[PDB]
């Protein structure tokens, strides 16, 4: 195992100064990482690996085997929200939060809809499958339930199909923050669900802040996308790049604002909306703490910008 | 055979006829009204008609 680094994209959304105030590792909180799978033994990851289950051709499993990751996206996008800050390998920008791996994705980095809005609803349900345990509304945030708080969904299609927004409706109301990647097609718009008003699409930028020219426009806000470091199977590191490396970026911020504010308040924010700027939810806190590169506000490369957690972690605790 | 999810009005269908078509369920969702269901490509006509059913959409 090679020596910890922090890379570059850890750096630029200013996670590292967070980690005194939270590492993410706050009971109730866990990131849902909708993917590929991940190395669930991996030195750099294990003790994070909160949940490992498998959607895959509509069946649900937890066994280990159906849900290891097969491909490696997965396990480089849960290194970017969650490797662990030690001697080793590299850190999250949440090195101490739970993650529930839920393979959506085949060993081809392929999935159907129909198994990602089943990963959806099994990222709500939760290991005790039942979304709401005590019955009081409450489901993202009560430390009676077992749901995640965030959604990460690092994949994306052309299609707008009326089930799985009904289920990302649902991820919604329990409170849970639904983060996707904007797609690598260079396309006016993102793809489906980032499209969605109740989903952060994100962009990428490349190491001297400019946009990767293959990131979909129009996403909410953007973050590091090119020459990204994670961990990687089996037991090793990968760089790659594209808006799914972008992803996990944001899902760690968020992870963040929501652990630091459950841990001062016993509560966690409400999710809001793409219109929000004020301090009093995590989108709106998102968009005002973000880097406001290009064009003063938001714009069709950037978003509102590039995430900031010192910022937005400041913001959520003033 | 082809996979299709179906919205359903849960108080107006019955996940059990679509044998009657041909098909056969693969998931029932806990969390909206919808199922997975595997069926023959020249009978998503007929699910489109059936008791309860709201929607047919491919799986992408
Ligand atoms: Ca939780
Ligand atoms: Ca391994
Ligand atoms: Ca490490
Ligand atoms: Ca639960
Ligand atoms: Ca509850
Ligand atoms: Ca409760
Ligand atoms: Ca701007
Ligand atoms: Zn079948």
């Amino acid at each position: 195992q090679p020596a910890q680094t922090i890379p570059w994209g850890i750096e630029r959304v200013k996670a590292p100064s967070v980690w005194s105030i939270t590492d993410g590792s706050v009971s109730v909180i866990q990131v849902a990482v909708l993917d590929t799978g991940v190395d669930y033994d991996h030195p750099d990851l294990a003790a994070n690996i909160a949940w490992c289950v498998s959607t895959l051709r509509g069946k649900v499993s937890t066994k280990l085997r159906d849900c290891a990751d097969q491909n490696g996206h997965g396990t480089h996008v849960i290194g970017t929200i969650a490797a662990l800050n030690n001697d080793i390998g590299v850190v999250g920008v949440a090195p101490g939060v739970q993650i529930y791996s839920v393979r959506v994705l085949d060993a081809r980095g392929s999935g159907s809809y129909s198994d990602i809005a089943i990963g959806i609803e099994q990222a709500i349900l939760g290991p005790d499958g039942v979304a709401d345990k005590d019955g009081d509304g409450i489901i993202a945030g009560d430390p009676d339930d077992d749901a995640a708080e965030v959604i990460s969904m690092s994949l994306g299609g052309p299609a707008d199909d009326s089930y799985l927004y009904d289920m990302i409706i649902q991820a919604y109301n329990a409170g849970i923050v639904i983060v996707a990647a904007s797609g690598n097609e260079g396309a006016p718009s993102p793809s489906y669900p980032a499209a969605y008003p109740e989903v952060i699409a994100v962009g990428a930028i490349d190491s001297n802040d400019n946009i990767a020219s293959f990131s979909n426009r129009q996403p909410e806000v953007s973050a590091p996308g090119v020459d990204i470091l994670s961990t990687y199977p089996d037991d090793s590191y990968e760089t790659l790049m594209g808006t799914a490396m972008a992803t996990p970026h944001v899902s760690g911020v968020v992870a963040l604002i929501q652990a630091a504010y459950y841990q001062k308040y016993g509560k966690i924010l409400p999710v809001g909306t793409f219109d929000d700027i004020s301090k009093n939810t995590v989108r709106g806190i998102l968009h005002i703490t973000a880097d406001d590169l290009g064009p003063t506000g938001w714009d069709a490369d950037y978003g509102y910008g590039v995430v900031r957690a010192a910022l937005a972690v400041q913001a959520a605790l003033g | 055979t082809i996979r299709v999810i179906v919205s359903v009005d849960k108080a107006k269908f019955n996940p059990h006829e679509v044998l009657g078509i041909g098909g056969h369920i693969v998931y029932q969702f806990k969390l909206i009204p919808a199922v997975v269901v595997d069926v023959p490509a020249n009978a998503v006509g007929k699910l489109k008609k059936m008791p309860g059913v709201e929607k047919v959409e491919f799986d992408h």
